């Protein structure tokens, strides 16, 4: 039996991060733009998109 | 020593994650959230992973019959008599060590761990598990008996001791907050509370830095400023549900306990079935108490294989 | 295959190489939350242990009982065994005795 | 959750208990087209109806 | 003949014989214990019932 390793996601604040591959077993990565992660606190960001 | 085996817990702390559905239906930031459950034993004790870690007080020392548990930005203690695991009944815990509960629970669809507040509140956290064990050998029993077989099979032990696989732990990251900001006419002003603070703002120029103390910055409005904690000397679990910090390097590992051992455990003896003889052929009558597997074969050239679960007498 | 027996595989249990077919698609995370979503085909390991079917320890013809470790076949009767023997003169008697 | 009676206990005023009990088939199934158990953390919103 | 209608038989009520054929057998004793294993086919009546 297998395990789905995740490690915890990384987002940047008004910035563009692109992701390089990897020599690991069926890595995926993907990149996401327009976001507003919410916390227990508030807004995480400034920018808005 | 005991207490000595705590020595690596002094360099972490509980964290706060997303619970989808903790009691009601709704969706909130719990301090008791479930993270992964673990049953490759096969006897059937589930190994729960929570936020909260238990064992240690909020002073970082060894006791027994204490939890300490996230909230806010600073560490709350409760008592350990207070710990429920449920699927659809009333579970039984075997034993627990800081990230982990090691218990022994009836068959369910749901799985809720819940604990009590230091404001005598209930903090619940659940989630869905399909959960239906089997015990080992060829029958379904439900409760040991007191005459039988005994046969290997595998379990979780209690030793604290060094164990090959870990859990990766990094720098936990800035946690916004905005209950540190007030408005004075016309400034805005940002309380340190005992932590250091870091600031963003639009109004004016030069107007972003970092913080020990209680600042004002004039000519700026509340929706015009963010601040956040930024010290975070202490460590992380990495959980899919709080942000990653701007190092994406691994800070540490750390032992997880509870290992997998190999036991005797045990299963009974089926009743012997009635035979009745007859030409070329035999009539068995079989009364079986549980579902049990019957299989019967020829020895000759080629084999009439079969079997079966009987449940209800046959 | 994603799905059944196989899909991850390696050459010995100690090997550091791993050929793994799983379906590991991500998505979108959701407006206003911090998470991962994640769809991936179920482990086929447990699919077959959950259908694997019969075994040849109740299958196997003449009589033949299987145990593993080493993998062996006992009292499985089929053919006859040839003997050649080489006795000494102490094992006989004389005729006149 | 699901069963079949349905129970309604109070206690008195000397530490008495007075529940009463009738039966009632109750086997709720959450709308759309999955026979779910617990909320999920990503998925879709269907409309809805429930008790303001 | 045991597991079936009339494993146990009477005469009547009252009456003061009785034969009974259930298969009764009994077990050794599990090693470092005390007390009497036995097995014995299920009561006819209550499957003829
Ligand atoms: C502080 O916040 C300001 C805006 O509130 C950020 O300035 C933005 O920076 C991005 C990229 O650097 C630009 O695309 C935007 O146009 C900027 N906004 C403005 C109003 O100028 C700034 O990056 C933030 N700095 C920190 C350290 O958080
Ligand atoms: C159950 O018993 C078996 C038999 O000893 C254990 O299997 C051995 O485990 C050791 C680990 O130190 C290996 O070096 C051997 O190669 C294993 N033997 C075989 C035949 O595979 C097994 O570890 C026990 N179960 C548990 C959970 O420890």
């Amino acid at each position: 039996e297998y395990k789905t390793v995740v490690p915890s996601p990384y987002v940047k604040c008004c910035g563009a991060s692109e992701c390089s591959t990897k020599e690991k077993p069926d890595y995926q990565c993907k990149v996401y733009t327009g976001v507003y992660p919410f916390m227990w606190g508030g807004a995480y960001c400034f920018c808005d998109s | 020593s005991v207490s000595q085996h705590f020595n690596v817990y002094k360099a972490t702390r509980p964290y706060i994650a997303y619970c989808a559905d903790c009691g009601a239906g709704h969706s909130c930031h719990s301090p008791v959230a479930i993270e992964a459950v673990r049953s490759e034993a096969t006897d059937g004790m589930l190994k729960i992973q929570f936020s909260a870690q238990i064992g240690i007080d909020k002073s970082d020392n060894h006791d027994y019959t204490k939890i300490r548990y996230a909230d806010g930005h600073a560490i709350e203690n409760a008592v350990r008599s207070s710990l429920k695991v449920a699927t659809s009944g009333d579970c039984f815990v075997h034993g627990t060590m800081g990230h982990f509960i090691l218990a022994k629970c009836p068959p369910g669809e749901f799985l809720q761990v819940s604990i009590q507040d230091t404001r005598n509140a209930v903090r619940a956290c659940r989630i869905q598990y399909h959960h239906d064990p089997q015990p080992v050998g060829r029958e379904k029993f439900t409760i040991r008996p007191h005459y039988g077989k005994e046969i290997p099979c595998t379990t979780y032990q209690q030793t604290t001791a060094k164990t090959v696989e870990e859990i990766d732990m990094h720098m936990p990251p800035d946690t916004p907050d905005r209950t540190l900001l007030s408005q004075q006419s016309g400034n805005v002003k940002i309380t340190v509370g005992g932590k250091k603070v870091k600031y963003n703002c639009t109004c004016g120029t030069g107007n972003v830095g970092t913080t020990n103390s209680d600042m004002t910055i004039n000519t700026c409005l509340i929706e015009q400023c963010h601040v956040s904690v930024t010290d975070h000397k202490k460590w992380q679990f990495n959980s899919p549900f709080v942000p990653r910090a701007d190092e994406p390097a691994r800070k540490g590992k750390v032992h997880i306990p509870f290992p997998l051992d190999n036991i005797t455990c045990r299963v009974p003896m089926a009743r012997e079935p009635t035979v009745i003889h007859g030409k070329r052929e035999v009539t068995l009558h079989l009364h079986p108490d549980h579902p049990t597997l019957f299989s019967y074969r020829t020895l000759g050239e080629d084999p009439q294989y079969h079997e079966e679960w009987v449940t209800a007498a046959v | 295959q994603p799905g059944r027996f196989g899909d991850i595989q390696s050459r010995t249990v100690e090997s550091n190489d791993l050929y793994a077919n799983t379906a590991l698609k991500l998505a979108r995370p959701s407006p206003g939350m911090v998470h991962v979503p994640y769809t991936q085909t179920p482990s086929g390991f447990k699919y077959w242990l959950k259908e694997k079917g019969t075994a040849l320890n109740t299958k196997a013809p003449f009589g033949c009982q299987i145990k593993t470790n080493p993998v062996r076949a006992m009292n499985c009767a089929v053919g006859n065994i040839p003997v050649s023997m080489n006795l000494p003169d102490s094992a006989f008697t004389r005729i006149v005795e």
